[PDB]
RNA sequence: CCCGGUGUCUUGGGUG
């Protein structure tokens, strides 16, 4: 609930994760990195309340603007066997061995979100056309084409990739083919290629 | 909502101004073309009849 | 729908990391590559292989959807229920499933420069995200908290040429713009490559075979252990310089060093193999004149691109051994460094008193260009931000070396100086439109305060630090100026 | 919902001690000695019991469809 | 030369001490017991009615989650590897369920006990619903209300934790070494002193201090893992650290197989 | 959607050896060992084992995706010993201190029962 | 000395100035008083001291490149539709801007 | 092929004991869209019951 | 005529210092044995006091120096900034050099004197931006490698080359080819979207 | 009651502990202002509670005195789209898309405010066990 | 068989900032200029101020790729109590009397300053130091 | 007995 958001980015099963003394097992990992350039503090002190709060067996109050300060919460925790700010030695799951660190570990509140990627997965080969410029339709729910705008454009000039960039504008798209008269220059021909 | 519209960014509107405490929600803003725009009454606001 | 259009041969998905990727590769799940394809011509030397293809079909990996003859008719394999009786003649074309080592463009929106678009590699994954090697993440300005990005797939022998002989990502790692890289060592791997080449880390034997065999350039021979009796001992600067190839030559001074180096910082490296100091941002960062861009000079870009690959793989194998945390604890400075936090801040909001007294008593200095009441606001912000990175340089000083704030600082990998100093000491001064928060009320900044006052807390100095929390009045100005941003 | 067949983040079984907690709670006992009483040491176990909120109860007084 | 010290015991749970071993021998027992030893748990199930609150797969989700009696699991084949058509009794245990609330008021909670086994292995202790006692309900999976019924055929099959957390016959594993850290394989993090600070182990009597004075061992090894293995009742304790060295044996055994025969 | 099936952690495909020895001929009497179809718990137990034995001069493993379960082993001994026979000592004397440990536990276990 | 206000040609003449070192940041006024070429460089110079303002650094020859473009023909052309589309280039190039 | 769009029952392989239906029928590698998970998979001909008049009867029906 | 991402910042050797320190770095006197060459560093020692010959040439070399130092400081770089982005880098290349050959040790080496001067003097004509032999052309060839040619010339003076780098007959000849082939690389690409 | 332009006239003391002064130094605590401008202030109103400047989202947020302005904001945003029992009918409701978490939670870490809100009674989230640690560089 | 070898007095012991390396200076009993500074691991190696301390630069251990020693063979390395192998990255040529020799043991690193009588032998790739009581 | 496709214009909220 502070902004911190992600997406999973593998799964373990129970024996590979790091686990503490008591055996307990992380269900959800985060990253240290989020922390410091965010300035998330209040993401670890309701971890750390919420450690005191399910040993003791109740909610705490969070409200803000209170009398409420970490050291009166870390005094409680320590009283309860556990180290006063979080931490706790935990193990490697592959090997057994010690982490020469301890990890910061606890309850914390997580929400999911609406996005999911089954939502938005999304291929094209051939398909559907517009009526009106035969070129590939809009949106997943049609079937559709990614636009190749034209930031996209400058980027293949930059390259010097102008084969590459003729052919995603026509083959692999709404390519035509009209006849011109030599003289006038019109598209004005009549073709009729069974009687050639 | 306040009904001003997306053309012209400005410095006025879209910021939450003083007079804002206790009425408007100081946190709760989308973000994007809406934002400080579109606000949201504080818990215990009411609104005159 | 000119100067661009909707196009085919597209496809798009949430991105996830992998650091077990090499740097121009790209993850992409299986459905997706059953529906992508390239018409691959059938030739004398691979007609066998491709109707191995054929009798697969559509649904199985690897397989095919068309055959296409010289006329132009396709054959659709989803509905030919003769499919053992194909035989494939020379000059036709089948349209078979992305595959392995396929090159294909990649493409992060909003294409801002030339970077937003690299040629990888294919290498078909289970499950539903592309997967980036870690360090591309820089130059697309991508990250995986939601983001998605566009595949695109070249449909001819001509464009895959171009793709892989100009736009493909180790001939990218330099970029114009300012001579320099735009891709380094980024994360974890960076905040675990400073910890890993500490004068004082120490390996021992068993955990050193692994990490030699986790580096894929790697030759067989086993380096000679730094101490010899009576245990052996590798030093942290030894295998990392595995993963550096020879030949490679840098120096550089920081703060006028020696040789004997006392700080344990500069750096020297010697045909390859680090001789002293912490490698950090100023190394293995983006920065010109840094080792990326010294390999890529020496030995090209292929030999470069691998020094991103194994570099990875050796630290995060190392650091998921050592471990690395961060908790509330390490926001804390102690009792007797928080009276000198508070001191520096007390006797900041007396000299404001001073200055408001001058002004009113005509007692100030004018600065040229200024009027009074400008001079008078320039003067207390200029005492108020020197408070809070005086408040900020005493709390960093007694921070330990072991404190895990102070590690990532240190090494670049996120966060700077300021941040230490807001969620210990003071978060400091609230700025809406360059200046001091503005009396939206009738001469009062809010109606908790009389009229006509000045002083530091009426107009936006927020004392406390975020781990002792802010107070009421302190809290919506800070939301002003959040919002500002 | 309805009370977890076992704890998500350890595995133990906590299904079986539902009604048991209630009860407990009806003699007076506090959340953390209702807990205790239980056996459930590790916290891992105890957010199950004690976070849990039991809607069944709500959804069973919309009269059945059929 | 290995040798084993049991702390405590019971029924559930074993809290032993293992010695003169490997680190890496200790954290393969715990890897393997989670993951690899076999257990019996629903895996099918069939509705032919449900009018319940609950939606089907929701009911379906829980009932794979019921521990059952799996003590002669190890006779019982593999679905996977069975000669046979479909399902028999070699292979599988069918259970049924029936409930229904008749009256206008009140609740009917449907409990684990009602499960009934119909078919299994001959005289084989296997698809028996745990329970602690014989008064015991056991594990709440439904409520009903009047005319609200819940009728489901349940088939049960061997399987392994690798394949879905349900087959696992153990819950936490707790496990811890070397309480006073003479090995310094960790720093400890500190704000003034670090002993003060840090908690003792629940084993730290059963290990002497470190001297001031003495000096570091630099040759001194791992060598005393306390462990705790509780259950869930699906398989008694002392079964699963037996069979959790069985099924390790026969992985080991499995690949000197084929070395011998690669040649 | 993309899921894989989970059983095929430890199913072995019928085109797929369970085990796979191919030489590393840039350095005398070295091996390279695919396990198909296993996991860390496997290949750390061998590992160790074998570190300690007087002719193994190099052993190493890595999971190289954890996606995948598999892992490749190197293995090089000194030129007296030829590196498969060595594997199979270390997996005797795995198996062997299995056994005794499995039985000193069933003897202590009587005396609590 | 420094002033506010532009004025470039009356305070060169004025003695006590050094009359060959005197600059303006309007441009537009350089360009009346000291011709095509002393734009050129001072053009560079207000573009160079924005982008080197909070730390960045673009290599030379992107700027170089910028400015003769808006000076090669002899009067300042902007990077507007008044500029650009003033050109003796294609229809087509000039009607997608 | 009179074996399309009707329910079947798989006996052998690691889907034994599956409900499924008949979604593409080319040759000898049947699509069955099973019940339980959501995906289609391909499949041999020697692994299917097919149900008929009297409980699962094989493709004679 | 060079390419964005061929270029780095490196220090011009004739920019920085008093004219006395730079008299120090570059100056030889044939005549005055106590500011000659020292007699460890070459073979040849003997035939060199006195030589009006040799000093000549050592003349005309300390004279292009001149010229190029006094061009920098009053035209080119006013401010005395000596750190500029310019390709070919020298320094890293020397170096290299160094470590193929074992440059190390305190031996006498055998490169004469007249190798080194017309060597640095005939590389300088053949680093190629535009070919061609209209008088126009070998003008703007020559401007377009002005400051590069400096460059060179600062690093590959007479004292540095045989005290400081103590390059041999072997890898003077290989330093001289790699400049050639290395700038010629650094050329921007025809049609180049610039 | 008071408006916005009643507000303007009137001094509002924002705790009733500072309707009177008293007689610390705790290291850990915050610092309360000195307001030494005005030697005498005349107190016409009190605050009934300050947390309620906070809207509805907000309201959900755990310790928001002790996060950057851009996370309260971002958090208000997220909190609207996360999946939560929304009503107790929705078997009998046909909605165009709707989602049920399995087994709501309610958070160990909640707020007053969250009584008003039926926050508790309708929950939306789970108490995941979370570990902070670089582990395989899979979370990066 | 040895390249240099001589006692000397440690005078100062800087752990500084690390907890497991300690910086020591020591000059040489029995010829003053002539000056050692040596990083050392204080757990294998602990080291008190104005210990007294056999030093020896050898350029091998004989009497490419490392193997795990075997207990029957036999080298200089027996009669010693730490020894460390390095890299020699810069020999000073200074003038008149002193002579620097930088050498780096993976990054911990020795300064051994002395005559040019006593180290002109030491012009080497790599060497081994030895440490005794 | 092959081939076989269906929508256009706006509004509101998100994602990055
Ligand atoms: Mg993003
Ligand atoms: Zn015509
Ligand atoms: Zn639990
Ligand atoms: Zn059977």
């Amino acid at each position: 609930r502070h902004g911190q958001k992600g997406t999973i980015g593998v799964t373990y099963r129970h024996e590979d994760m790091p686990f503490s003394a008591e055996g307990i097992v992380p269900d959800l990992i985060i990253n240290p990195h989020a922390i410091p350039s965010r300035m998330t503090v209040a993401h670890l002190i309701e971890c750390l309340l919420s450690k005191v709060g399910s040993i003791r067996g109740y909610e705490g109050d969070a409200t803000p603007f209170t009398d409420l300060t970490v050291d009166a919460v870390s005094n409680l925790l320590r009283d309860n066997g556990y180290q006063s700010r979080g931490f706790e030695v935990m193990y490697n799951g592959h090997t057994g061995k010690k982490l020469m660190a301890q990890v910061f570990f606890g309850p914390t509140y997580y929400q999911r979100l609406r996005h999911m990627v089954d939502d938005k997965i999304h291929a094209r080969a051939r398909g559907p056309v517009q009526v009106l410029t035969r070129q590939p339709v809009e949106g997943r729910s049609r079937d559709g084409g990614l636009r190749f705008g034209e930031m996209e454009r400058d980027c293949m000039i930059a390259h010097g990739a102008a084969g590459f960039l003729k052919e995603r504008l026509m083959e692999a798209s709404d390519a035509f083919r009209v006849h011109v008269c030599g003289i006038c220059g019109l598209m004005s021909v009549i073709a009729n290629l069974k009687k050639n | 909502n306040t009904p001003i519209g997306r053309d012209g960014k400005l410095a006025k509107p879209r910021q939450l101004h003083n007079t804002h405490w206790g009425l408007v929600c100081p946190a709760e803003t989308p973000e994007g073309q809406a934002c400080g725009l579109v606000k949201n009454l504080s818990l215990l606001s009411g609104i005159s009849i | 729908n000119l100067m661009g259009k909707r196009v085919d041969f597209s496809a798009r998905t949430v991105i996830s990391g992998d650091p077990n990727l090499e740097l121009d590769q790209v993850g992409v799940p299986i459905s997706i590559a059953k529906t992508l394809s390239y018409p691959e011509t059938v030739t004398q030397y691979n007609i066998h292989r491709l109707t191995e293809y054929v009798r697969n079909g559509p649904n199985e990996h690897p397989g095919a959807k068309y055959v296409i003859r010289d006329n132009g008719d396709r054959i659709d394999l989803r509905y030919h229920k003769r499919a053992g009786d194909i035989v494939l003649q020379y000059g036709w074309k089948v349209e078979r499933h992305l595959m392995d080592d396929d090159p294909v463009l990649f493409n992060r929106q909003p294409s801002l420069h030339k970077m937003s678009m690299m040629a990888h590699r294919v290498k078909v994954m289970p499950y539903s995200t592309f997967r980036l090697n870690l360090s591309v993440t820089s130059p697309y300005n991508a990250d995986f908290d939601g983001d998605e990005m566009n595949l695109h797939v070249p449909q001819s022998e001509e464009t895959r040429a171009e793709l892989s002989q100009l736009c493909a990502v180790p001939l990218q790692i330099v970029s114009p713009q300012s001579n320099k890289p735009v891709m380094g060592i980024v994360q974890d791997t960076l905040c675990g490559v400073r910890k890993m080449t500490l004068r004082d880390t120490f390996i021992e034997y068993e955990q050193v075979m692994n990490m030699l065999f986790w580096v894929p350039s790697w030759d067989g021979v086993v380096p000679q252990p730094a101490i010899l009796k009576p245990k052996p001992l590798w030093t942290g600067k030894q295998l990392l310089s595995i993963a550096i190839p020879s030949g490679i030559h840098l120096q550089r001074t920081d703060g006028g060093n020696s040789l004997l180096s006392p700080k344990d910082n500069g750096m020297l490296i010697v045909d390859g193999k680090v001789m002293f100091g912490v490698v950090d941002k100023k190394t293995v960062g983006s920065g010109g004149g840094g080792l990326i861009h010294t390999v890529m000079r020496e030995k090209g870009p292929k030999i470069c691109a691998e020094l991103f690959g194994n570099i990875q793989k050796v630290v995060n194998y190392w650091l998921l051994h050592n471990g690395f945390s961060i908790g509330i604890g390490d926001a804390i400075a102690d009792a007797s460094t928080m009276k000198e936090i508070t001191h520096a801040i007390s006797s900041a909001k007396e000299q404001v008193q001073e200055i408001i007294y001058k002004a009113q008593h005509n007692e100030l200095e004018l600065k040229p260009g200024m009027t009074l009441r400008e001079s008078f606001e320039g003067e207390v912000s200029r005492t108020l931000n020197d408070a809070r990175d005086s408040a900020g340089r005493s709390a960093e000083m007694n921070l330990k070396d072991l404190n895990n704030v102070k590690q990532m600082v240190s090494a670049g990998s996120k966060g700077s100086f300021i941040n230490i100093a807001q969620m210990s000491a003071c978060v400091g001064q609230q700025m809406v439109e360059g200046k001091r928060i503005a009396f939206g009320f009738a001469d009062r900044s809010l109606p908790h305060f009389t009229k006509d006052d000045f002083s530091p807390e009426s107009k936006g100095f927020v004392e406390n630090s975020y781990l002792r929390g802010l107070t009421p009045q302190e809290f919506f100005f800070h939301a002003m100026a959040g919002r500002e941003g | 919902m309805i009370i977890p067949v076992r704890c998500f983040s350890c595995g133990k079984v906590v299904g079986d001690k539902w009604d048991a907690y209630l009860r407990l709670l009806e003699e007076g006992k506090q959340e953390g000695d209702a807990l205790d009483e239980l056996k459930l040491k590790r916290y891992c176990c105890r957010r199950m019991v004690l976070t849990h909120v039991d809607l069944i109860e709500k959804f069973l007084r919309y009269n059945p469809l059929e | 030369e290995p040798k084993v010290n049991i702390i405590n015991a019971q029924d559930d749970e074993v809290e032993l001490m293992l010695s003169d071993v490997n680190l890496s021998l200790a954290n393969s027992l715990r890897r393997t017991m989670l993951a690899e030893v076999p257990t019996l748990a629903i895996d099918l199930v069939e509705i032919k009615m449900n009018t319940s609150v609950l939606a089907d797969e929701f009911i379906s989700h829980r009932l794979g989650l019921i521990p059952l009696v799996s003590e002669d699991v190890e006779e019982m084949k593999y679905s996977r590897d069975c000669t046979c058509e479909d399902y028999c009794d070699e292979c599988s245990v069918v259970l049924e369920l029936s409930a229904r609330h008749e009256g206008e008021e009140g609740t009917t909670d449907v409990y684990s006990s009602s499960l009934i086994k119909v078919s299994g292995p001959g005289n084989l202790n296997v698809g028996e619903p745990v329970r602690r006692d014989d008064y015991d309900q056991g594990i709440l999976l439904c409520k009903l209300r009047n005319h609200q019924e819940l009728n489901i055929r349940c088939i049960a099959k061997k399987g392994i934790a690798k394949e879905h957390a349900k087959w696992s016959p153990c819950s936490a594993i707790a496990f811890e070494y070397d309480p006073h850290n003479k090995l310094k394989h960790t720093d400890f993090w500190f704000e003034v002193d670090a002993k003060k600070e840090w908690p003792d182990s629940k084993y730290a009597t059963w290990e002497e201090p470190p001297k001031p004075g003495e000096v570091f061992d630099y040759k001194a090894k791992p060598n005393r893992f306390y462990m705790t293995v509780e259950t869930t009742g699906s398989l008694k304790a002392n079964q699963v650290f037996s069979r959790g060295i069985k099924t390790l044996q026969e992985k080991l055994a499995n690949v000197l197989f084929e070395l011998e025969n690669s040649r | 959607m993309n899921a894989p099936d989970r059983f095929e952690l430890f199913i072995l495909p019928d085109d797929v050896p369970k085990l796979k020895i191919t030489p590393d001929s840039r350095v005398p009497n070295c091996i390279i060992i695919k396990f198909e179809r296993e996991d860390h718990t496997l290949a750390n137990l061998l590992r160790e084992e074998l570190a300690l034995y007087p002719d193994v001069t190099f052993v190493a493993y890595k999971v190289e995706h954890p996606l995948f379960a598999n892992f490749v082993m190197r293995l090089q001994t000194e030129e007296g010993t030829r590196p498969k026979q060595a594997l199979e000592r270390a997996c005797a004397s795995i198996i062997n201190k299995l056994k005794t440990l499995d039985h000193k536990f069933n003897e202590e276990w009587n005396i609590k029962n | 000395l420094e002033t506010d206000g532009i004025n470039l040609a009356e305070v060169m003449a004025v003695p006590g100035v050094d009359s060959s070192r005197t600059y303006s940041n309007s441009f537009v006024e350089i360009l009346s008083v000291l011709g095509i070429e002393a734009t050129r460089s001072s053009l560079y110079k207000e573009i160079l001291n924005v982008i080197a303002f909070d730390g960045s650094y673009v290599n030379y020859r992107h700027m170089a490149l910028l400015v003769d473009v808006m000076t090669s023909r002899g009067y300042l052309m902007a990077i507007t539709r008044h500029g650009i589309n003033r050109a003796d280039t294609g229809a087509l190039m000039r009607c997608s801007f | 092929d009179p074996t399309l769009n009707k329910t079947v029952k798989i006996r052998q392989g690691g889907y034994k004991g599956k409900i499924g239906i008949v979604k593409e029928a080319n040759g000898d590698r049947f699509r069955v869209e099973l019940h339980n998970p959501n995906k289609t998979i391909p499949i041999p001909c020697s692994f299917l019951l097919i149900e008929s008049t009297h409980g699962w009867v094989p493709y004679e029906d | 005529g060079l390419d964005g991402t061929q270029v780095e910042r490196q220090t011009i050797d004739t920019i920085p210092g008093s004219d006395k320190a730079f008299h120090k770095r570059y100056y030889v006197d044939l005549m005055d044995e106590k500011n000659s060459i020292k007699p460890d560093v070459i073979e040849y020692a003997a035939d060199i006091l006195g030589d009006v010959e040799l000093q000549k040439e050592l003349n005309s070399e300390y004279e292009q120096l001149v010229s190029d130092r006094k061009f920098l400081r009053e035209i080119v770089f006013v401010n005395g900034d000596h750190n500029w982005p310019l390709p070919v880098n020298l320094r890293r290349i020397i170096q290299n050099a160094q470590q193929i050959f074992h440059l190390d040790r305190a031996k006498a080496s055998d490169l004469t004197i007249p190798e080194i001067i017309h060597g640095v003097r005939d590389l300088c004509k053949k680093l190629f931006v535009l070919r061609g032999e209209n008088e126009l052309i070998k003008e703007a060839q020559q401007n377009a490698t002005s400051l590069f040619q400096c460059l060179v010339r600062a690093r590959l003076a007479t004292r540095r080359i045989l005290e400081e780098f103590r390059l041999n007959r072997d890898a003077f000849e290989w330093v001289l080819g790699t400049i050639e082939a290395q700038f010629q690389r650094s050329l921007v690409h025809p049609g180049e979207m610039v | 009651y008071v408006d916005g332009e009643e507000e303007e006239t009137i001094m509002i003391a924002m705790t009733p502990e500072d309707l009177q002064t008293r007689s610390l130094n705790d290291t850990a605590k915050r610092i309360k202002p000195e307001m030494s401008t005005s030697s005498h202030h005349t107190f016409t109103h009190c605050e009934i509670h300050p947390s309620m400047i906070l809207g509805v989202a907000a309201s959900i947020i755990p310790f928001p005195d002790h996060n950057q302005s851009p996370r309260n904001t971002y958090q208000s945003a997220m909190g609207k789209q996360a999946m939560g029992v929304f009503l107790t009918n929705y078997n009998v409701r046909m909605d165009t898309m709707a989602n049920i978490l399995y087994y709501p939670q309610k958070p160990l870490a909640k707020t007053q405010a969250m009584e008003y809100l039926k926050f508790r009674e309708l929950p939306a989230g789970q108490n995941a066990i979370v570990a902070i640690a670089c582990y395989s560089g899979y979370n990066q | 068989s040895a390249l240099f070898d001589d006692i000397f007095t440690v005078q100062t012991v800087d752990n500084g900032r690390y907890n497991k390396v300690s910086r020591i200076i020591g000059i040489s009993t029995t010829n003053s200029a002539i000056k050692l500074t040596l990083d050392i691991n204080n757990e294998m190696f602990p080291v008190s101020q104005d210990d007294s301390l056999t030093v020896t630069l050898a350029n091998s251990l004989s009497l490419k790729s490392w193997r795990p020693p075997k207990p029957t063979d036999k080298s200089l390395a027996d009669d010693y109590d730490y020894v460390m192998f390095g890299t020699v990255y810069k020999f000073e040529e200074g003038d008149e009397d002193k002579i620097k020799v930088y050498v780096s043991f993976g990054g911990l690193l020795m300064c051994l300053e002395g005559g040019y009588k006593s180290l002109a032998s030491l012009k080497q790739d790599n060497l081994y130091i030895l440490i005794r009581r």
